[PDB]
């Protein structure tokens, strides 16, 4: 992009902690001038979220707007807008270049979609279900991946952190294995 | 005839009687105040009649109601005769009760309630006829449209001020006539005597002599010209936060005849330096220069290039080009063909035009020397900063080109009240 | 080595365009089942349809259905929650394809001058859809949709 | 010299740093603020220096404090020999140490403190002399007096705005050149149902210009419903400045005494027979139907602060002949009007009326003051549809500064004077 | 008086209610112009006493104002300025023209010297003393004056109605008698 | 028939001035005893220094020093308790002989071109007053003070 600018519109209702969290990885790779504005749509937007952040290589500016889906505009000249924090966040981690096979990859996209929608917007019933597939696939892999960390983890952790049903013990491990992280707490703490 | 008391053309107001007589809003005229014996001085906008009926549309000020002269228990068939008789335009003294009416009156503002007239007295009686050239702008100020275009403009001067006073700013009476030129001379001087922050409501002028209202700052700031540019911004956001949290009757007013979508802005301000306007016009396909100025038709482009990434039709574009600038504009101490100055643009469209000012009297004669200025003639100007001149910037901003913009009208003279032709 | 069993109630249409896609890349098979379900390995299925799409993409390199960068996959997975939801159901119809349109102005194909996941995904969904169907017979289907769905049915059958 | 780093000619501030300072305004050193390490920026007012120590007065908009550079544990030789050559009026970077004084410094606002200086550096340097042209008028403005003067009249606009806008109004610009007087668009606004207007702008009236504060409001039945608005209004400016602004009251008055402005909550109203009786008690050979001479005027003032002790009040249906066409005849006594003066120390602030809204009785009133209908038929004709009832009163806002403060001469509230 | 207006400048912090009972008294007699307004000295005067009273003859200008003693200026142009609520209650009262004796005449104004001086600003040695002299002087006569109601009433029973010590017969009595009049009841309800 | 008893310890100065000025009226004698008190009756008699000056001024008639009005009479009422606090006390004299000058400007006697009770009442406690007679040593006294006091001075011998 000739903009070299990531704008992110966020509705504040429902922050995206899977963002924030990729944010502080991206930070830790490239020099990123990160800036957060609020949109004329939303007023009084919570105090913590206006400063959740608190030349360079890449923009990223995080707008507080009343959108119904997490959008991004990033080369307007070459590129459709995104919408979906799921899409938004495959893209975000893929700056890293962690490249993976056609299965790997094709089911760390099936991780993010089962976080965004089934987990996310589901009754107890598919969140105990979504439970076991997390248990037995990290009972097998220290990660849902198992090669390293990947966007998978990143959307999923994001997504449980930000919702009554009884946690298994490898998720538990999974948890604190993502909570002992510098971007995972650093983008928690600043959210609590 | 025996409603004969309860109508006429009342005796002309020269102030005879103080009566006790409570004269209610219009807007007040709602389903609250149902089967109540109320007083009403409003102007007859239309008045429909067929045979024992006569319906009146009174309005006031941007709002009217349907006011009904029935014959029967109430009135009789001359007084009904009377008020269709009426001419338009004429202001009456109505005694009536409200009734709530069983579906909405959706041509009225007030669609819960109809007035049922008890008596009706022409105070003002209106020539009959409404021409379409001085009496011509009286009528056209009373258009729904222009009432609540003013109004908020009243809106913008007094956000202006209450923003900028609040923020411990000092008002100035610049003189507009010297023996008539630009403001921004005496905001300076001001600036020089201690005058930290100030700001100045008045007349200002630009192959026609044109004369516009400018709401003008100059503020004197610590270390850096953005501290002045900040607030500005602010400023601006803080008008039209203003506007859309009190002004939301005015501006849908304005939108019911004039189609235009909300004014979008960002909370900070969103910010371009003039590098980064470059190469998004270049990306969009421009042809231009480093140090070239943006055409008039660019900064329509840019402002729609904008919109399109951050959604924003208010943003600021900063480092303009030094060349391109006034004299008095500070030069950039890191890039010397940059400059401090400034354009904030609604709806792609240039409102205000600021920068740091030269408080260097050396600096401030070269730049005048190299722009080719008779020093004589501006000598008294440049002595004004020989003694303690602090680092200050300033912008100025049309009234009526801000109120244009933030409604989306097309032509100026639709925001200006009395327009010269 | 490649098997996919398909819902026959109600079959998966941009999946199939896809898999007719990649015959020339890789070996793979239909069978006709109950649901939506693409044998890989004896260890390896998916029931998503979008699961099924990127795999094919992905595996079938030659076709090159998933883009030619980041920014182009990232598009393509766009389009694909696009179609999951926003067409799949005819709620606000009229401002969804309105979006399509507008994304269509200047693009031949939705990604990168060539056919993509994309394109399928979108096209079998708006096929499938009841209201788009009602929208061409009334003629007030949008311009640079039509166009695009009229070449794309050329090309498609 | 090791201090070197300490003082000096700092670059022009052409904005190239963003420093972590904060720069405290002199007002707030006082007491509480004791025993801290402070930045401010001020300008060098006088700087009296004597063998080892040099003493400023470090001054900022009416407000001044006692700093010291004294030579030890602090500064160098060479920085008290630099503080003391610092020329008059050049503004400084100074970081100082607030320390309480053991006896009050009368001469200085900030008595209770002084700023032992750490660093000074010229951020501005003011070249050696003060003349006493343009440069004269930037320096003036700097005066305590002066400084007070203009800040309380930017406060008299604003109480003005806020006390209208608060009771309904909607403020109007009146195109200034076509030059001449307001009044025509307020009027014109009136009948355009905008009920309640204002205007803040130049007026003129050898040419001379000035800024006016003018109403023009719409009533029910009587014209008094205005007067006793302007009335509130101006008793509401009045309230605020000596509420808000005795600070700067207190500055002018240090060096013009007055006696504080003295009001009725409820304005005292004389009608013009009750003055005339007062002013022929006085003894004054005056007319029924004269106008007020200007001295009559001075005098009136004073025998009402005789006896009711307000400098503020109004004077009430004054003699039709002696007020413009447009003013509205009484309709009991047909050689009295519905107009009205206010007077600020017994002297003519406001001269207001109501306003003639039948345009048959404005065009006769017009033929009676011997007008040529032809170039006044414009403004006739904006009263033909729907005129409804209206008065109004406009002050000058100089005027209104001067006789409030009681100074003298207009020019002293006037900030750009123009000989 | 040429002036034909009445100006009575009274402290706030003490409301001379003598004044307010013969104010109704004078209305009672003549047409008076009555008007109430606050000076600039006083800040925030109570509400009751901004409305306390709800061509002409006489004008009456009540100005609630920061002065030390309650002061009347009337024909300026003729009479010097008068000064304490005891002398300006005089003054009004005699406006009426109930001509009395010397003896009578000193004896009321002495009677209004007591109650202004003596009974207001006293100790409950002074007060005691004061209801002795009229508990004795209202034994003999039916007012103080005894032939008929005088400022000396009025001035006094004001007094006692702005102030502990033990009220004997007679006072309560003629407290009554005063209060049964309608200009006092009418000035002493709408002070509460 | 009228007698009067005056404390010797400290005389009522204003009070004999006033006798000095009835012995023409009514035949009155002077006793001296511990207190001032006019006896007039065997009912009848007053404690109270103004109570003793108003009595004498009223049986008085051809005098006139209550004035020849209701305002004159009140005038003088006014400058009875002026005497009695403002003067009686030194507290604030500098403002109490001010006011007394201002009063004085265009004044030659107190109240209506004649002598009164407050000519009288006045002089009587200014003499008696300590700053007053510090103030025309010193010469500090105001103009139209000093003139009226000078010419009483001279009419009470
Ligand atoms: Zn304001």
């Amino acid at each position: 992009g000739a903009l070299k600018d990531i704008v992110i519109n966020a509705n504040p209702a429902s922050p995206p902690l899977s963002l924030l969290v990729l944010h502080r990885l991206l930070c830790e790779h490239f020099r990123v001038l990160s800036t957060v504005h609020t949109h004329s749509s939303v007023k009084s937007v919570p105090e913590n979220l206006l400063k959740c952040f608190g030349d360079y290589q890449l923009g990223f500016t995080l707008i507080w707007k009343n959108v119904p889906k997490t959008q991004m505009k990033f080369s307007i000249q070459t590129m459709c807008p995104i919408e979906g924090e799921g899409n938004i966040a495959r893209f975000l981690f893929s700056l890293f270049g962690q490249k993976h096979n056609a299965v790997n990859a094709t089911l760390i996209d099936s991780w993010v979609d089962i976080a965004i929608f089934q987990l996310k917007e589901g009754s107890s019933k598919e969140k105990a279900a979504v439970f076991r597939s997390m248990n037995s696939a990290l009972g097998k892999s220290p990660w849902l991946a198992g090669n390293e960390l990947t966007v998978a983890d990143v959307v999923l952790w994001s997504v449980l952190q930000q919702i009554s049903v009884t946690v298994p013990a490898n998720v538990q491990r999974w948890m604190r294995s993502c909570e002992n992280l510098a971007p995972f707490n650093t983008a928690l703490k600043l959210l609590k | 005839d025996y409603a004969k008391e309860r109508y006429g053309i009342s005796s002309m107001i020269q102030s005879q009687e103080k009566p006790d007589r409570v004269l209610v809003r219009v807007r007040d005229l709602t389903i609250q105040k149902a089967d109540e014996v109320v007083w009403v001085r409003a102007r007859v906008h239309t008045s429909r009649a067929k045979g024992k009926q006569c319906f009146l549309v009174l309005r006031q000020q941007q709002f009217n109601v349907q006011a009904l002269v029935a014959v029967g228990d109430h009135a009789s068939k001359q007084m009904v005769k009377f008020a269709a008789n009426i001419n338009k335009e004429s202001i009456v003294d109505v005694e009536g009760v409200v009734r709530k009416v069983n579906q909405k009156i959706g041509s009225c503002t007030q669609q819960d309630v109809e007035l049922h007239v008890q008596k009706i007295y022409v105070i003002s009686l209106a020539e009959p006829r409404l021409p379409l050239r001085l009496d011509n702008r009286v009528i056209d100020l009373r258009t729904s449209t222009s009432q609540a275009v003013f109004r908020l403009q009243s809106g913008i001067c007094h956000l202006f001020r209450e923003t900028l006073i609040n923020k411990g700013f000092v008002e100035i009476q610049t003189p507009k006539i010297i023996s008539a030129q630009s403001p921004q001379l005496y905001k300076q001087m001001c600036i020089c005597a201690d005058f930290e922050k100030v700001f100045s409501i008045g007349p200002v002028f630009r192959r026609h002599l044109t004369e516009f209202v400018g709401l003008d700052i100059e503020m004197a700031f610590n270390y850096h010209y953005h501290e002045v540019m900040e607030e500005i911004a602010d400023t601006m956001v803080q008008i039209f936060k203003g506007l859309q949290e009190r002004f939301q009757t005015e501006i849908q007013t304005v939108n019911k005849q004039f189609p235009c979508e909300p004014f979008k802005f960002l909370e900070p301000t969103l910010r371009l330096e003039y590098c980064e306007a470059l190469a998004m016009l270049r990306e969009a396909g421009v042809e231009m220069g480093d140090e070239d100025d943006l055409s008039t038709p660019n900064e329509k482009l840019l402002g729609h290039l904008v919109k399109e990434k951050y959604d924003t039709d208010f943003y600021i574009l900063d480092k303009y080009p030094l060349a391109v600038r006034p004299f008095y504009t500070m030069p950039d101490p890191r890039n010397p063909k940059q400059s401090n100055s400034y354009d904030m643009f609604m709806r792609g469209e240039e409102i205000l035009s600021g920068a740091q000012r030269i408080h260097d009297p050396q600096l401030l004669t070269e730049r005048a020397l190299h722009h080719g200025i008779d020093l004589e003639k501006i000598k008294a100007y440049i002595d004004s900063f020989r003694f303690g001149a602090p680092p200050h910037a300033g912008g100025g901003i049309g009234l009526e080109r801000v109120t244009m913009l933030f409604l989306g009208l097309h032509n100026v003279r639709q925001t200006s009240m009395f327009p010269r032709d | 080595t490649l098997s996919l069993t398909v819902n026959s109630g109600d079959p998966p249409l941009g999946a199939l365009l896809a898999v007719e896609h990649v015959k020339d890349d890789v070996s793979i098979s239909v069978e006709e089942g109950k649901e939506n379900i693409l044998h890989v390995s004896e260890n390896v299925i998916f029931t998503d349809v979008n699961s099924i799409l990127r795999y094919l993409a992905r595996v079938a390199t030659t076709a090159g259905l998933y883009g030619s960068n980041l920014m182009e996959h990232t598009e393509i997975d766009h389009w694909l929650e696009f179609s999951a939801t926003k067409l799949s159901s005819c709620d606000s119809f009229t401002s969804t394809i309105n979006e399509l349109n507008h994304c269509l102005s200047l693009r031949t194909y939705l990604v990168g001058n060539s056919l993509s996941l994309a394109d399928l995904c979108v096209w079998a969904t708006l096929k499938g859809n009841a209201a788009w169907q009602e929208q061409l017979k009334q003629k007030k289907a949008p311009v640079h949709v039509k166009r695009w769905f009229g070449f794309l049915e050329a090309q498609l059958e």
